[PDB]
């Protein structure tokens, strides 16, 4: 059997994780070091223990391999472009073996790496062959790197979860699992593949994974190590996991496997999958319910006031019928024919046979749609960077109606105006952009110095950026010499550094007109600042424009079978904006709108030059243009020469380039979406659609209503003459007049109408959101780099991003929670070996994952699986566990450990901090608060870290216009106030002196932190484990006074048999409860949620919720009005603008969540997709005057006190794993005015 | 020289209680905003008096106290006040009717008046009162209002 | 220009002998001030034809355009060199001579003279609305200083921007070289007039544009990976237009064996 | 308007703007102390709402002195230095019969076009410009300039 | 504290069968006959 | 179109004191919400006429 | 009193819709449904 | 108003062409077609 | 000669006609 085949430590853990033994730190530690010590290939032996009955037979043609030498030609001078076999797009990877080009690594024999000799040739002398070999090894060991860890390890956790059956929890609606590991086609095809890699009884994995990349095993003579098998195992593992967290039927699962075995067998594994990526949502999600007899329940959502403030409201239940079926035809004819060419038709007829057995909209039907959509291979697809640029970036759009050259005026310097005669879609684009440019040019908003410092903060990216080259190898065109390091400089050309390099003349200088030399360097801060009036106008078109309340509510309303919905996705909206049509009308219109401004007004540091103006043939005359028009003359000299790309990929060896194209990797190809559809519904489609009925429908349709634009995506929802839509006459003739409308100016519209709704990759069928589990797979994670970046505790943040991202999805939790726990444990045994010294290690105890968000399986006093996966992370969850069993550990430590002599007011004389320290709670509490990334070493050239000149002069870019005085008035008037009078913080309130330090902390975050720093991380980590402070935190020790007891479940928010979310059916215990007790559509009252944050305009270096808390955190205390203006001057706001905020910030009319933010009680990301708005302020009492005690009566202080107490209640109410229920503060240990005073001691810090 | 701290220090120093759920003082400050506006809209309403044959300054459609909101609503009460003070600064011929209309559509339950035409009622949004003929007769002659 | 005819004029003409009166009717519109509907079916027969033949034949012509040492090119539009991703600066050009009336006195051309005007309007509508810079502004910079040469009264001093190949890199590609010494290839020649450039510029190894030479069957291309800007070239240097790359000792190479690309830093001499 | 003073100026309260300010505030005090208003809103918060407005009409603002005195002499100088001289139409407060519906300019003699006696909205081309202004950006500049 | 949760499921189930009294179950099958009148079509009156 | 936030935004804009135990603004705002919130019981009252 | 007086002065469409726009819906949809309306005269508070 | 008062005042020769030039163009074009013009008399604003 | 460039210049400051030759030939 599988269970008695495992190692002693693992058998105990599998038992422990399953629920039989609450796991202790000894169970956790021995199971952690059992993984890292034993060889990784040994967990493939466990496949040989389970018997198998699935009829999946792998072909012997998997291991055949067309060699890489035919499929990796250096067509250009140093470009390893793969010569496609049969296509332009067959370039993902070749299904070759790396048999010859491997030399055995001496540490792990029979596991080789790139040949030492071959690598040298590529670096020194190109070997059309000696570099084509190197670009094949660094792709196949990078395509086998798109994975969270070793996938052989991720399979090893699934055998732990399937080692034992789960202990029955005791809940009524707890279904034991139906999945049998002896009946699974995924991990039977793994073992059938793994027979080929067998040298005398032992298994060799074909590619052990190292943070530099994969290490491929060297086959003995006669066998081939084909690179596709490692990806064929990475998908088959990811199917073996997604069919044990989904309860996928064995027959349905079998079809998915045959999809993979055909793909490994053909020439390219990666390529085959891509051509059949949409072959599985089309069979099921797109085509559900077309048979007669359709009819279940579906929600009845309303659009309240449609024009703006999309505020959908869940109002009722519809009863479906044979009418309002999906009018669109099924995808069986089209996808199956496409499917037919790869010889899997039989896997198409199986899924069609299953789908015809779900005729009506049930829980079982919409669970089936998630089962088929979890069959698409969610692995990422690495392609050579040089090769990728050729096939993606450079595709010039085809225009079926160009602007004639006699439709422009004469030139005015560089740009041209459009003539008034030429109507069409070009005229509406010109008129909607010129009218918006003549609103921006007459505006007081962008002349304020704080708005300038915000705009300079958007250019140096606080998040993102790319590998820009430099500036002074591009300023040899100019005369301006750039700044150099005063002291040793660490940051290399960081977007921030570019600002640092030239900050002498407001981050730009009309002496710096050499911004057009080498742009967009990616595999510029002065081109982002030349493009100021291009995204200033695009942020006026995008006035009407989050996912949780502006998309999730929508997708649902659009999917209901009243209104039929066309979803419009534009393919390559980047590569459709060209200067031949789109970007010349834009720069033409902005230069026309920018004349209603004062024609001598400089903008953003660019003066007001003159221009030729030759647009009249009888009188050309020099004309002074404005400052904003001067940027347009340099935008038109930049957009017309395209964008340079200095792509130099590290995958291919010598591949360096200089690439010009017309694609930008900001919000304009978002902004052009609405105005080009506004012309469709009003002018173009009523002009010709050849249908009397069709024309009638369009006339009553606008674009503010009936269209929701975002990015390149968008949903077009028709007027209410809806379900009654003739698909032959109306909805297909509306589509061909749409798809030919976009082709007359290059926009390749890709319409795919069906009665689901796709909106930025969140599908929903019939009022029920369907999560795509292959969008973020369990084993898969992109990296997009040769060498990765994994020190050691950067695996823990992956695990919490692996667990919580699977629970936004309605993945079954019990199979999932156990899997997450097993995976979490592996991520607790780490190490670091010095290059010239001793090796090191660390051991995170469990309870360091309970503090991070993973709920525990079995505490020592309970029954397993009663802590829900919606438990909030941190102190809200550490309270909501300790509030659960405080009646247990007090009774247990009264009959074990001796009583303490003094009294802890939360407990009694029963001594539980010496019991909590025995269970390892404090060692888990102080471990996760300890930092995880290695600190950049504190090394400078001079002044003991002071007088740094790259940090002190990034402030010069942020201090233009005597704003510098306001942040100096802020840090003076606050330090005069706080450190001597009262409210003495000791640390800085979030002022503007932190963010030039924050650009360096996000800039000096260099790779390879030296061995001096990561050893210092390992030593500091080991001290906070061995001597974790016995005392808890200062917030948690005050939260534990509250005794929260919860009553019977609250009146429901959804008739709990309409299925709202992809399988949160009674197979799932709590996910069906928390999605029907609470509702979806998370729009609530304006006294709870309504997105205030009473500052709004942050400087982008500051957290918005750090200002919003500390503006409230003073108002809780006895703050003088001076302490509000001194903090708000620290952000840089003017004294007049700070005063209007200093009077506003009252607890009366303050969002309930904001008050909770003061003491760091946040609504977490786990239930952001839930309607916890009315739950907190209706139910979850802070005082129910008959159950509660009069001792816990927050009297006068209740305005700010109640929010905290209502969020401690709902933290306990979502942590337990049943229906949500009314949670009452029973009593507080010590009175509530003796706790409200206790928080105000902490709120002075 | 505009200096809105003086309006701020004259409003925020009215002693309200921190036990009601709605602070009137907080609400007025809320709507009045410090959005970075350097108050050029006062000088775009002064300079639009030399060109009132050309450009006429209409009150903005978003800034009216909206319907489905009685006079009890304190954000919809201050918006009716700020419309009245900034009435004649606009060079719009129908502004006076609009300012009057905002309040008459704000309390159209206790005080019914007579709107002069069919096609619109008292609870019509006040922005539509832009023709000269649809001025209510009670407003043209206050003796008709009892 | 029309070097992409080196593979078109009789191929565009063979892509419209089928359409009759909207071909003939269409031609009149380009000549006349106004535009009609016959020009659309001729341009969209051209613009569907340009995308299939020439844009492969222009993308395949990469190093002849930008890597020949110093090149000068001639297009009919900026679309001609941006559709193929060719990294060259695209100075637009207007000539102060009316070209259409010169086009109609074009003897012995392929097709008729009216086939040129069909091709000229088709090459005009893909212009992309950018002010045409006056063409005299570019000829007063390339052929500009070479007009000043016959009045210098001083002989010219050739100095060369020269990259250096390592010796064994040649021999490790099937090629054979003489005496196994580093071989220097002159990337760009230049003519200082008074020994001024040499005093400071010589052997200064400006390296911001790295230089990478590729030797193939009969010719060598040079790509400057940091692109060598014209402003960094000191004044009074005078670089000649259209310079091709020559081995500084071409007798050193023996047998021209193999294909291969190396790299180098460069200096003046 | 009044002529431009050559003396040291101070904020006054006997201008037509400061009278208009201190009558809409005195009206909305009467509104907030009505019978249909005292029923729903609590009796403490209407003391604050009366407290805010009575502290708003007493702000020593320089802007009602600016409109009645300095701004005409400000306007009458800038109108002779601009690139476009002022095109004005006669202002008409509150009169139903004399609201300027259209200001229209013709470029064609209508006596030779046959159009001797049709209405002037047909033979002439009407200007349609409307600058939207906001009250809360005006009320701040109205009540709080110095 | 497991049977405290099972007490709430009984409270959860008694509100589901309280919702199902207010607008109860309607077979779509029967709803399909009561909407579009062209299901049970007209008798062939014109032979 | 039924808009159940219009009645909510008329109740919730009533300033009551927070010193009272049982607050009547939160006694109907939980009360007022329907058992399963199918407002479509209003259309059944018109479909039964 | 304030919660009640905010329920008079809300501006809802349904008392207008019941009186004017609702019987047009009933008079059309009594010829679209498969069953004609089986009605009985209404009695406003008369006991007999 | 400003849009239609442009369409009223835009000069156009086809009001002139229909009264003056097209009758001497129609009467020539009715003697060079193989089908002569078949006309019933136009009646304007007459009911009977 | 029908051409809307007279009309479109005037009407965009305030922002093969076979159905005309058929209703003349139908007279």
């Amino acid at each position: 059997e599988l269970f008695n085949a495992l190692p002693q430590p693992l058998q105990q853990l599998s038992l422990a994780l399953a629920g039989e033994i609450p796991l202790t730190d000894h169970i956790f530690e021995q199971a952690a070091s059992t993984w890292h010590v034993q060889p990784r290939s040994l967990t493939y032996k466990l496949l040989d223990h389970i018997p198998f009955a699935t009829p999946v037979v792998v072909p012997p043609s998997i291991y055949h391999s067309l060699d890489w030498s035919k499929c990796f030609a250096v067509n250009q001078d140093r470009v390893e472009r793969i010569p496609t076999i049969d296509n332009p797009d067959d370039v993902y990877v070749p299904n070759s073996d790396i048999g010859p080009l491997l030399t055995s690594l001496h540490t792990i024999p029979d596991y080789g790496f790139l040949h030492p000799t071959i690598e040298n040739d590529a670096t020194t002398l190109r070997a059309e062959r000696a570099r084509c070999a190197s670009t094949f090894y660094k792709i196949a060991s990078s395509q086998a790197r798109q994975v969270k860890l070793d996938p052989i390890r991720m399979l090893g956790f699934l055998l732990l979860v399937q080692a034992r059956p789960r202990v029955p929890s005791g809940l009524v609606t707890d279904q034991p699992t139906r999945r049998d590991p002896t009946l699974s086609p995924a991990l039977h095809a793994i073992w059938q593949v793994m027979q080929y890699y067998k040298v005398a009884g032992v298994y060799y994995a074909p590619a052990l994974v190292v943070p530099s990349g994969a290490i491929w095993w060297i086959p003995p003579p006669g066998k081939r190590n084909v690179v596709s098998v490692q990806y064929l195992l990475t998908d088959l593992i990811s199917l073996a996991i997604l069919a044990h967290m989904t309860d996928m039927s064995p027959t349905l699962e079998l079809t998915g496997v045959l999809m993979y075995l055909r793909a490994a067998s053909s020439h390219s594994y990666a390529y085959t999958l891509l051509q059949m990526k949409s072959v599985f949502p089309a069979l099921s999600l797109r085509s559900m319910y077309r048979n007669k007899g359709f009819g279940g329940k579906a929600p009845a959502i309303e659009w309240t006031e449609p024009r703006s403030k999309y505020k959908f409201r869940w109002t009722g239940v519809t009863q479906l019928h044979d009418g309002l079926r999906p009018r669109s035809p099924s995808m069986d004819v089209p996808t199956l024919e496409t499917l037919a060419k790869y010889e899997l038709v039989d896997i198409g007829h199986t899924i069609i046979r299953e789908r015809n057995a779900h005729p009506q909209h049930n829980h079982d039907s919409v669970r089936f749609v998630r089962d088929v959509m979890a069959l698409t291979s969610g692995m990422y697809l690495v392609r050579q960077p040089t090769m990728s640029v050729l096939r993606e970036y450079s595709q010039v759009p085809d225009i079926k109606d160009p602007i004639p050259p006699s439709a422009w005026t004469g030139p005015i310097g560089n740009v041209r105006y459009l003539l008034p005669s030429v109507q069409g879609p070009a005229r509406h684009l010109y008129d909607t952009w010129r009218a918006a440019a003549r609103q921006i040019a007459q505006d007081p908003q962008w002349h304020d110095p704080l708005n300038q410092a915000i705009m300079r903060a958007q250019y140096v990216t606080a998040r993102g950026g790319s590998s820009a080259s430099l500036k002074f190898a591009l300023k040899v065109t100019g005369i301006v010499l750039p700044e150099y390091d005063d002291s040793k400089v660490k940051k290399s050309s960081k977007i921030y550094q570019a600002a640092q390099i030239a900050r002498i003349a407001f981050m730009l200088l009309i002496a710096a007109i050499h911004a057009e030399v080498t742009m967009g360097i990616r595999n510029n801060v002065i081109q982002q600042a030349i493009s100021a009036p291009h995204t200033l106008v695009a942020n006026y078109i995008n006035k009407h424009m989050v996912v949780t309340d502006k998309v999730i509510p929508l997708i649902l309303y659009a999917s209901t079978p009243p209104n039929t919905v066309v979803n419009v996705d534009i393919k390559a909206c980047d590569a459709s904006i060209t200067y031949n049509y789109f970007l010349s009308v834009i720069c033409g219109a902005m230069h026309e709108g920018f004349e209603v401004g004062n024609a001598d007004a400089a903008f953003m540091g660019v003066p007001s030059t003159i221009v030729s103006d030759r647009r009249s043939p009888v009188a050309p005359y020099s004309r002074p243009i404005s400052g904003l028009q001067t940027m347009v003359q340099h935008l038109a000299d930049l957009y017309a020469a395209g964008f340079r790309y200095s792509v130099s990929d590290a995958f291919s060896s010598g591949n360096k380039f200089s690439f010009p194209t017309s694609t930008f990797p900001s919000t304009e190809h978002t902004a052009n979406n609405s105005t080009m559809m506004e012309y469709f519904l009003n002018v173009h489609a009523p002009s010709h659609v050849k249908s009397a009925s069709l024309k009638r429908i369009l006339t009553d349709m606008t674009i503010q209503r009936n269209y929701v634009c975002q990015g390149d995506d968008g949903i077009l929802l028709l007027p209410h003459e809806a379900a009654s839509k003739i698909s032959a006459d109306d909805m297909n003739e509306l589509l061909t007049c749409l798809r030919d409308y976009g082709q007359l100016f290059g926009w390749n519209y890709d319409i795919d109408w069906s009665d689901t709704a796709e909106y930025l990759k969140l599908y929903a069928l019939m009022g029920c959101r369907i999560p795509n589990t292959s969008r973020h797979p369990p084993v898969g994670k992109e990296y997009a780099a040769p060498q990765t970046d994994e020190i050691w505790p950067s695996l823990i943040d992956i695990v919490i991003g692996h667990h919580l991202n699977g629970v936004t999805d309605v993945l079954n939790w019990r199979e999932w929670l156990r899997f997450s726990w097993a995976f979490a444990c592996y991520s607790s045994r780490g190490g670091y070996t010095n290059p010239r010294g001793q090796s090191f290690s660390a051991q995170y105890p469990w309870w360091t994952f309970v503090y991070l968000g993973i709920p525990p399986i079995l505490l020592p006093g309970q029954t397993p699986f009663i802590h829900s996966c919606y438990m909030p992370p941190g102190d809200q969850g550490m309270f909501s566990i300790l509030n659960g069993w405080r009646d247990w550990l007090i009774s247990h430590a009264s009959t074990t450990l001796p009583p303490l002599r003094h009294n802890h007011p939360v407990w009694g004389l029963s001594d539980v901090p010496s019991l909590l320290s025995q269970f390892g709670v404090y060692a888990g509490y102080h471990a996760a608060q300890h930092y995880r990334r290695p600190k950049p070493a504190p090394e400078t050239a001079s002044s003991d870290s002071i007088n740094q000149i790259t940090s002190d002069l990034t402030e010069y870019l942020f201090y233009d216009s005597a704003l510098k005085a306001r942040v100096m008035k802020g840090r003076y008037n606050w330090e005069r106030l706080s450190s001597s009078l009262s409210l003495n913080v000791g640390s800085r309130v979030p002022s503007l002196f932190d963010v030039p330090g924050k650009w360096v902390a996000a800039g000096r975050d260099a790779e390879k932190p030296p061995p001096s720093s990561v050893e210092d991380m390992f030593t500091s980590l080991n001290r906070c484990i061995r001597r974790p402070t016995h005392s808890f935190s200062r917030l948690l020790e005050l939260y534990l006074r509250v005794h929260v007891a919860l009553g019977e479940s609250i009146p429901l928010a959804i008739d709990p048999d309409v299925p709202q979310v992809a399988g949160a059916d009674p197979a799932n215990d709590d996910h069906w409860f928390k999605y029907t007790c609470l509702g979806d559509i998370p729009s609530a009252t304006r006294n709870y949620f309504g997105e205030s944050l009473f500052v709004g305009r942050v400087v982008s270096g500051l957290d918005v919720e750090a200002v919003d808390a500390t503006l409230l955190r003073l108002k809780i205390l006895g703050a003088p009005p001076e302490a509000f203006i001194a903090v708000l001057n620290g952000i840089g706001m003017s004294d007049s603008e700070a005063h209007q905020i200093a009077g506003r910030i009252s607890l009366a009319n303050a969002q309930l969540v904001q008050i909770a933010r003061v003491v760091h009680l946040s609504i977490p990301s786990s239930w952001m997709t839930l309607n916890t708005g009315p739950y907190i302020h209706h139910h979850a009492y802070d005082f129910k005057p008959g159950i509660t005690q009069p001792s816990a009566k927050s009297r006068d202080k209740s305005i700010w006190m109640s929010p905290i107490l209502k969020l401690l209640c709902t933290s306990y109410a979502m942590t337990v794993a049943g229906p949500v229920r009314t949670s009452i503060v029973t009593e507080i240990d010590g009175s509530a005015a003796a706790l409200s005073g206790n928080l105000r001691v902490w709120m002075r810090d | 020289v505009l200096d809105p701290t003086v309006l701020t220090n004259a409003i925020t120093t009215i002693s309200e209680s921190t036990t009601q759920t709605i602070s009137p003082i907080s609400e007025i400050l809320r709507l009045l905003q410090p959005m970075g506006n350097d108050y050029a809209a006062f000088w775009k309403c002064i300079a639009s008096w030399a060109y009132n044959g050309l450009v006429t300054t209409v009150l903005s459609e978003d800034a009216f106290p909206d319907s489905s909101q009685s006079i009890t609503h304190l954000p919809s009460m201050w918006k009716c006040l700020f419309l009245t003070l900034a009435g004649p600064m606009t060079s719009d011929p129908h502004s006076p009717v609009k300012v009057f209309m905002a309040l008459a559509n704000l309390l159209a339950q206790p005080e019914p008046i007579a709107i002069g035409v069919p096609g619109m009622h008292q609870t019509t949004p006040a922005s539509q009162f832009s023709h000269p003929g649809v001025w209510p007769p009670g407003f043209l002659n206050p003796q008709l209002i009892n | 220009d029309s070097d992409a005819l080196g593979d078109f004029l009789e191929r565009l003409e063979n892509l419209d002998p089928n359409l009759l009166d909207r071909a003939v009717a269409s031609i009149l519109s380009p000549t006349s001030d106004t535009s009609d509907d016959a020009v659309t079916t001729v341009l969209d027969a051209f613009n569907a034809l340009y995308r299939e033949i020439m844009t492969p034949a222009q993308r395949a012509r990469l190093p002849l355009l930008t890597q020949q040492g110093r090149v000068l090119a001639f297009a009919h539009s900026d679309y001609e060199l941006l559709s193929a991703n060719i990294p060259i600066q695209v100075v637009r050009g207007s000539i102060p001579i009316d070209h259409v009336v010169n086009l109609l006195a074009r003897r012995n051309r392929v097709g008729g003279t009216a086939l040129q005007v069909l091709l000229d309007y088709c090459y005009r509508t893909q212009a992309s609305p950018l002010a045409p810079t006056p063409a005299g502004r570019l000829y007063k910079q390339l052929f500009g200083p070479w007009l000043m040469v016959p009045r210098l009264s001083e002989p010219l001093i050739k100095l060369r921007l020269v990259a250096s190949a390592p010796a064994k890199v040649l021999r490790a590609a099937g090629w054979t070289i003489d005496g196994d010494p580093p071989l220097e290839v002159s990337c760009l020649c230049a003519y200082v007039t008074d020994r001024a450039a040499a005093t400071a510029l010589i052997e200064r190894r400006l390296d911001s544009r790295a230089l990478v030479t590729v030797g193939g069957d009969q010719l060598m291309f040079v790509e400057y990976a940091p692109p060598l800007p014209l402003v960094s070239i000191p004044r009074t240097f005078l670089l000649p237009v259209t310079y091709v790359v020559h081995w500084v000792p071409p007798q050193r190479v023996l047998l021209n064996g193999g294909n291969v690309s190396f790299t180098s830093g460069l200096e003046w001499t | 308007n009044q002529p431009l003073p050559r003396l040291t100026v101070a904020p006054t309260y006997d201008s037509a703007m400061s009278n208009w300010i201190s009558t809409t505030i005195a009206f909305f005090i009467r509104v907030v102390n009505s019978v249909n208003m005292t029923a729903t809103v609590n009796d403490l918060t209407r003391r604050t709402m009366t407290g805010v407005m009575t502290a708003m009409r007493q702000v020593k603002t320089m802007t009602p002195f600016y409109i009645q005195h300095m701004c005409p002499t400000e306007l009458s100088v800038l109108a002779s230095v601009t690139v476009t001289p002022p095109f004005q139409v006669p202002f008409t407060r509150l009169v139903q019969n004399d609201v300027i519906t259209n200001v229209l300019v013709a470029r064609v003699d209508p006596a030779q076009r046959g159009d001797a006696a049709v209405d002037i909205r047909a033979t002439h081309a009407t200007f349609a410009a409307a600058l939207p202004v906001d009250p809360a950006a005006i009320v701040v500049a109205m009540l709080c300039g110095q | 504290a497991t049977p405290m949760i099972n007490n709430a499921i009984r409270s959860f189930l008694t509100a589901w069968d309280d919702i199902r009294i207010l607008s109860p179950d309607v077979s779509s099958k029967s709803l399909s006959a009561y909407l579009d009148s062209a299901v049970a079509n007209g008798p062939e009156l014109i032979i």
